[PDB]
């Protein structure tokens, strides 16, 4: 209880910060993931063909639905 | 009080692992594949895209004397407004309402970057129209931003009167008509000013946001406003700090007041309906007319044209 | 035509990347394996002295 | 130059990652097949 | 005996958030390497079509 | 010197190897399982 | 630059695939030496730990790193 | 209306299992176009002489 | 509105069957003729029928069932 709640505390914090960190590159890789799809448009105005592309958004969604879920308690 | 025992907390983190890693390794595969992609462009973009511009006879000053001079269809002509102005390329629409209509924006599919800087606004970038099917005319219009220097002159002409079209991406469209419409030039930063407003869309440059209220509503009125790109900032923000720009990095060039119930010259969202993590910057930078279909709404198509005005 | 020799820098791609990497279990093993007879010689001179009387 | 050569080396390793990456997904995608098939058994 | 893995298995979960966080300073590696990339493909989308 | 040497000891990095190992047997006992349960089913 | 790409990883797997039977005997070697002398000190400590050792399996997976370089 | 959120279900295995059957026939199928192709091989050669 | 979604499987399956039931009848003879030849490589053949009746029996039916579905 001071060798075990030294570690259910020292390896939540490590935990409940990473989800928190991991969060954030999720977001900035969906900005990405559209950015892209974007600039990668404005070169049919350019180039000899375009790369025929989506973003499958669906998924982006569903797992940020989770981590969203998971943040309950500690 | 030893009840204080947790099992349970050491048989539900694997849950917080099973989860967070299905994230992080989903991640990699996304970067797998916008990787590629980026490479794959890089490739295509060694050659070119090519048109054959074929131009017609007749010429003309704007597109209301060419329809005038016998030029009936739709295509682009070439015109010159002024015998010292060097004559250029446009498209003309000799089809809504009663042709003569001179284009000077348009967007339809994205193909063309428009978050671009001060210079290449004033000059003017994009296609002004390409080849199609068997023919040799170039009978269908690129997306392109005529220019400053251009829509300027084009517009101290006379009296110039100026229709905005757009649509969204379930095939409604609606007009947005501004019986007057007129652009300083670069000494007097390019400010727009516009009157006489009528049509489905809604009065947003005069009138601003349709869902905000008194002082909300008057920063949103690009009338009147000087013109800002994200290299050059002349928005209503004398907040002096560069963090309160209108205009920020990948963000169009427009008339920004502080900052937008409108912005045509914004990013081209797929789709339609965008959201806070999806922009840049967390902004609403797309293609946005408010009065219409919001705040978080890019469009499908969405064009502006001009034509002068003898009383009708 | 060239379909079939387009998957074939895209197959030995993986290909090349398991083999730079069998060669990296491999490379840690002899290295584990050296490890671990290094602390065999501490269970030598452990076993040396004969039962207490 | 005396270091930099056998550091650079050792980026190995997202080798590895993506070892584990190609492992994980060889995993997860037969724990998919599995449980459909449990199901399906008992239909 | 329930002292005994309850700080075994958490050496499993020490080395497991290690290893997670060592995706993701990987990721964020690949990112900023993605990025400049983007920045090239911009480069040679500007110019207009060839007439 | 004064850093290089530290940050290369992180680098000798095995949870990345084991992380793959602790994958590779879990998926081919996942195999085992699945080709059991197809045989299942089958019949 | 396929037969050149190709016969150059063939090239890889017997430089180590031979390096794989080096170490599977290594470990046999050693997996042996151990049970010796683990034993060993059966005469010097409290206990000795009850340990069985395999070889139907470090001859099953050495019948096959065999029968794999038949074929070139 | 009661059973008739419970037929869905009763009518709903007969899916499941309907579309079960067909996917190993499909499979079944693709095994028994192996074993064919190894009898092409097998009647090539002519009586011999 | 869950008796609707029933249909959209309960089709995608029936044109996935007749899809089937076609190849089914496509091996049944590339299968009637390859065993067929035979007869000149392998010293017995092997002797057989085939039965169409019964899969333009059983094509009779499947489509003189597929009605109509849910759109009036």
């Amino acid at each position: 209880i001071e060798v075990l709640k030294r570690k259910v505390i020292e390896k939540v914090q490590h935990i409940q910060l990473l989800q928190k960190n991991v969060r954030a590159q999720l977001v900035d890789m969906k900005r990405l993931e559209v950015d892209i799809d974007i600039k990668i448009r404005s070169c049919r105005g350019s180039c000899s063909r375009a790369l025929a592309r989506e973003v499958d958004l669906k998924d982006y969604e569903d797992q940020q639905k989770q981590l969203e879920q998971v943040i309950a308690k500690d | 009080h030893q009840l204080y025992i947790d099992e349970t907390v050491n048989s539900n983190i694997p849950t917080n692992l099973r989860v967070l890693r299905s994230i992080l390794e989903n991640l990699r595969s996304k970067i797998q594949k916008l990787e590629s992609d980026v490479s794959a462009q890089m490739e295509y973009c060694r050659t070119p895209c090519t048109v054959s511009c074929n131009i017609p006879v007749v010429s003309g000053k704007e597109c209301e004397e060419i329809i005038r001079k016998g030029g009936e269809t739709s295509e682009m002509y070439l015109i010159q407004p002024d015998s010292s102005v060097k004559p250029y390329r446009v498209y003309c629409d000799m089809n809504t309402e009663n042709g003569g209509w001179t284009v000077i924006q348009n967007r339809q599919d994205g193909s063309v970057d428009f978050g671009r800087k001060w210079d290449p606004y004033k000059q003017g970038f994009g296609n002004v129209a390409t080849n199609t099917d068997g023919k040799n005319y170039c009978g269908l219009p690129g997306e392109y931003w005529l220019g400053n220097d251009k829509i300027s002159q084009l517009t101290r002409m006379g009296p110039t009167e100026l229709l905005i079209e757009m649509e969204d991406w379930k095939g409604d469209k609606v007009k947005a008509h501004y019986g007057g419409f007129t652009v300083q030039n670069e000494a007097n930063k390019y400010q727009i000013s516009v009157n006489k407003y009528r049509g489905t869309a809604g009065n947003a440059l005069m009138d601003g946001a349709s869902q905000l209220m008194g002082e909300n509503r008057t920063m949103t009125i690009h009338n009147g406003m000087f013109f800002s790109t994200y290299d050059r900032d002349n928005d209503g923000w004398l907040t002096s700090d560069p963090r309160k720009q209108c205009s920020k990095e990948d963000g169009g060039g427009w008339w920004y007041n502080r900052c937008h119930a409108a912005n045509p010259n914004g990013r081209y969202y797929w789709g339609g309906q965008y959201t806070w993590d999806m922009a840049k910057h967390g902004t609403d930078d797309g293609v946005v007319w408010m009065n219409w279909k919001g705040s978080w709404y890019s469009m499908r198509k969405m064009s502006m044209k001009i034509r002068p005005f003898f009383p009708q | 035509m060239l379909e079939e020799i387009m998957k074939y820098e895209a197959s030995i791609l993986t290909h090349d990347s398991s083999i730079r990497y069998l060669q990296e279990i491999y490379n840690s093993n002899n290295q584990k394996i050296v490890n671990l007879k290094e602390k065999v010689a501490q269970l030598e001179a452990q076993c040396q002295e004969p039962c207490k009387d | 130059r005396l270091e930099k050569e056998l550091e650079e080396k050792k980026e190995a390793l997202e080798l590895a990652i993506d070892q584990a990456s190609r492992d994980y997904h060889r995993a997860t995608a037969l724990e998919k097949e599995l449980e459909e098939k449990k199901k399906a058994l008992e239909l």
